[PDB]
């Protein structure tokens, strides 16, 4: 009882995540964030920009007047929307 | 953070075997400084201490229950399972099963039963 | 018609349209624009993150781990701390000003990569359905370019960030360790092991000057020299 | 054994007035001693693990102090919220025994 | 008088030196159609379009590797440098009031 013991030390976790440096490859830490986004809410979200969505109509014929594209006469747009089911109803063209 | 899981009969019958199975998330059960421990409480009294197992193959249980515990652990499942042999109406009890963590160092250090688990009710009846 | 300038574009996508609200569009759908980097689509609209041909990307948020020279498991009050052993028996305790300066530290780092977003309206067109010959083949030429740099740029920036992180929480460590070596002047020994043996009684008391930067080596000091020695 | 004696039960008192309890050790043992707190139908929650250290996310009302063989856990306000049973926990010996819970 | 030599810090050394070797030596990335990089005629807009874009390429990837090289040699030099400091640290650790350091 003439002596103390004085240890100073950091902190563990139970699971730690694995990342890399310029020196090791394989460096576990505490706690790591990812920079990467891989996921998608799988809707177009429609409140900050203008969206118009053309469903059987083309821009083209929508600028030529398709007689399915009546309804976006004076129409304006942030994005247009082009769906993979456009089709024209009209007379044949072709835009050189 | 570490969580414990409780799994295993409501309902023995006198004079048979009981088994418990506690099951780990968010941590690994092979730590050196993991003591996985199993407490009781009947209803009415204090709370008791069973016995600890470790990853070393070492076990320690309560002078109490004699030779009637014993203590398992399964590291590829992350899981670790109680066994009482001879079963009287004195082991009607809510088991609960904990974490300790005896740290080593130049300075060893406890920190007591730190992660606890949802107690599960085990009565001991001859009824169906 | 009228022909203005602005920030409109065109977008091929089969995805419905929602009543949320997001700045940044991908023909598989809008996607959040926090991250610096994505991987869904080469096709974006608004503020949208860089596309990387990569999937994962970690940065350090915090030290290194080293589970059981060893880490204490059970310090869940802060990253850095001391363990003592006195008369009065054993304990612990965390500081607050080193963790608070790592913290500080990794939180300026990030700071200055989320939310920093720019804007890229109208582009050239990277799908194509039919073959046309030279000028298709030098606008996938340059967006393949483009991706294969900034790919590059991302992995390098990630594993700079990571050893510079990972060697300021050690330096932390560092820090503290001669600070407090330095405030036992001669009444202390180093072991070797990050322990420090002090020949003298200290209680409480003692311990918690340590910790508290008011520690007087001076009153300690004949009988720490008396028993060093 | 370590037998745990706890001196106060079925203590009742007012919302915002101090109370105590005290833990006693038939052997000495040096400052390793827990205070959990279980509340009626849930799983123990510890509140102190050396006897004078109080963990994140505990109220600031609860304190411990003690030594030796008297450890005591004191509590300066009682909010509502705070009416369930306390015990005390010692870890110097293995057998791991506790204190029968006292009641507010 | 006598020499010998250490081998964990040589082995850790060789250790790290081989690991950045191995993530730089041997990782290379597949190409089979591109653009035209050599011109016999004089045409016009496309072809200098083509000239900037293979030109800018050429210079930012330059710059990548001049850069990249000087980054990895500090770090190696670092590294170096550590390891017997390390070993002086943990040598005069293990004497400690029995040997003094000269300079
Ligand atoms: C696009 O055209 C399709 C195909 O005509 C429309 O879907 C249905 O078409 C049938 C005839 O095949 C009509 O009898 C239905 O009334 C149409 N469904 C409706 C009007 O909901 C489709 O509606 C057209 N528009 C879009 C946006 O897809
Ligand atoms: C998102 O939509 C795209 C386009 O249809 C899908 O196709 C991938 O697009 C990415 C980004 O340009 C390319 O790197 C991949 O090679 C494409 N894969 C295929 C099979 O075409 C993509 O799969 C969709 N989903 C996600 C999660 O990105
Ligand atoms: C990990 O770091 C992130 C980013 O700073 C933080 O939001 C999160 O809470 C951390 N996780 C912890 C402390 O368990
Ligand atoms: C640890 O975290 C990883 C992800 O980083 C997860 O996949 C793994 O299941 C975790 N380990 C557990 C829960 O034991
Ligand atoms: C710690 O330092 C503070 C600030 O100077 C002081 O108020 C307090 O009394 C000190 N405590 C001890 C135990 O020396």
């Amino acid at each position: 009882n003439s002596t103390a013991t004085l240890c100073l030390g950091h902190h563990a976790v139970p699971n730690g995540t694995i990342v890399k440096t310029i020196t090791n490859d394989r460096i576990e830490v505490t706690n790591a964030t990812e920079l990467v986004q891989n996921s998608s809410i799988g809707e177009i979200c429609g409140s900050p920009h203008q969206i118009l969505d053309g469903g059987n109509c083309t821009l083209i014929d929508a600028l030529l007047g398709d007689p399915q594209c009546d309804g976006f006469q004076n129409k304006e747009w942030d994005l247009f929307v082009e769906r993979s089911r456009a089709n024209s109803n009209c007379y044949p063209y072709d835009v050189p | 953070e570490v969580q414990l899981l409780e799994s295993g009969p409501g309902l023995v019958k006198p004079s048979e075997t009981l088994s418990l199975t506690c099951s780990l998330s968010g941590g690994f059960v092979t730590r050196n400084s993991y003591y996985l421990s199993w407490v009781r409480q009947p209803p009415g009294k204090g709370m008791e201490w069973i016995g600890y197992v470790h990853h070393s193959g070492e076990t320690k249980y309560n002078p109490s229950l004699k030779s009637r515990v014993t203590m398992s652990m399964d590291a590829s499942k992350n899981q670790f399972s109680l066994r009482l042999r001879s079963v009287t109406a004195a082991d009607t009890a809510v088991y609960y099963c904990a974490r300790d963590l005896v740290e080593g160092g130049y300075i060893p250090f406890s920190y007591g039963l730190d992660v606890w688990g949802l107690g599960t009710t085990v009565t001991v009846s001859g009824a169906s | 018609f009228k022909i203005r300038s602005g920030k409109s574009s065109i977008m091929r996508s089969d995805a419905p349209i929602g009543k949320c609200k997001s700045e940044c569009i991908t023909p598989n759908g809008s996607i959040p624009n926090d991250k610096p980097f994505q991987n869904v689509n080469r096709i974006t609209y608004g503020a949208c993150p860089r596309y990387v041909k990569q999937s994962t990307l970690k940065l350090a948020t915090g030290m290194r781990n080293v589970p059981e020279e060893n880490g204490w498991e059970g310090m869940v009050d802060g990253w850095y701390g001391f363990r003592w052993q006195n008369s009065e028996g054993r304990g612990q305790a965390a500081d607050l000003k080193s963790t608070q300066a790592a913290i500080d530290q990794i939180n300026g780092i990030l700071n200055r990569l989320i939310g920093k977003t720019n804007e890229k309206f109208h582009q050239i067109e990277k799908e194509f359905s039919e073959v046309e010959g030279r000028v298709q083949d030098l606008e996938k030429y340059v967006e393949d370019t483009k991706i294969d740099l900034w790919s590059y740029n991302a992995e390098l920036l990630v594993a700079l960030i990571n050893q510079h992180t990972i060697d300021l929480t050690d330096s932390e460590m560092n820090k503290l360790f001669e600070k407090t070596k330095k405030q036992l002047r001669e009444n202390a020994e180093d072991m070797g092991n990050g322990c420090f043996k002090i020949y003298h009684k200290c209680d409480n008391a003692c311990i918690g000057s340590i910790r508290n930067e008011t520690y007087d080596h001076n009153v300690y000091r004949d009988e720490a020299l008396n028993n060093r020695f | 054994d370590i037998q745990l004696t706890q001196s106060p039960s079925s203590l009742s008192a007012s919302v915002g007035d101090r109370v105590t309890i005290t833990c006693r050790a038939s052997q000495g043992i040096r400052n390793d001693l827990g205070w959990y707190q279980q509340k009626p139908g849930k799983a123990p929650e510890r509140l102190i693990y050396a006897a004078s250290s109080s963990l994140p996310g505990v109220p600031s009302r609860f304190r411990g102090s003690g030594s030796g063989t008297e450890f005591t856990l004191t509590i300066s306000s009682l909010q509502p919220e705070d009416s369930a049973t306390y015990f005390c926990l010692q870890y110097h010996n293995y057998p791991r025994t506790f204190g029968p819970g006292t009641k507010v």
